[PDB]
């Protein structure tokens, strides 16, 4: 059965309110449990503070990224980074959740919500979950974003877990 | 132009 996470939204420190996501286990398992892994926390890191530091009207919003010792970028609960495990599923619209990287097999911590079909990246970036509920909270995110991915007002993860 | 990368960001 696949899991399903929240993130809790803030804007300049002020809830806006939740995001819940389903994750595909039943297709990328190991790609799926590491994110679930991350907004829970039990790790002992993960999203939770975390912010979307990088949102594209039109495209997608980016986060995932938190300072760890001995590089940069994140880590995943792997190590600091893991394989595409695979490329079954595609970019197919709004709400997907997708692997940020920097080229094949450099999967960490970072991701990106899909604010739109985002067919030129199938193949290279692992999709691994959906937004469930709460689109319009990604939604409203995207207005803080710009062209160049600069937002206006910071974006966090307040809180984050499993439901 | 409109990737999504992890510290070499591309146009």
């Amino acid at each position: 059965v696949n899991p399903t996470v929240f993130f809790d939204i803030a804007v300049d420190g002020e809830p806006l309110g939740r995001v819940s996501f389903e994750l595909f286990a039943d297709k990328v398992p190991k790609t799926a449990e590491n994110f679930r892994a991350l907004s829970t926390g039990e790790k002992g890191f993960g999203y939770k503070g975390s912010c979307f530091h990088r949102i594209i009207p039109g495209f997608m919003c980016q986060g995932g990224n938190f300072t760890h010792h001995n590089g940069t970028g994140g880590k995943s609960i792997y190590g600091e980074k893991f394989e595409d495990e695979n490329f079954i599923l595609k970019h197919t619209g709004p709400g997907i959740l997708s692997m940020a990287n920097a080229g094949p097999n450099t999967n960490g911590s970072q991701f990106f919500i899909c604010t739109a079909k985002t067919e030129w990246l199938d193949g290279k970036h692992v999709v691994f979950g959906k937004v469930k509920e709460g689109m319009n909270i990604v939604e409203a995110m995207e207005r803080f974003g710009s062209r160049n991915g600069k937002t206006s007002k910071k974006i966090t993860i307040a809180d984050c877990g499993q439901l | 132009x409109l990737l999504v990368t992890a510290g070499l960001v591309l146009a």
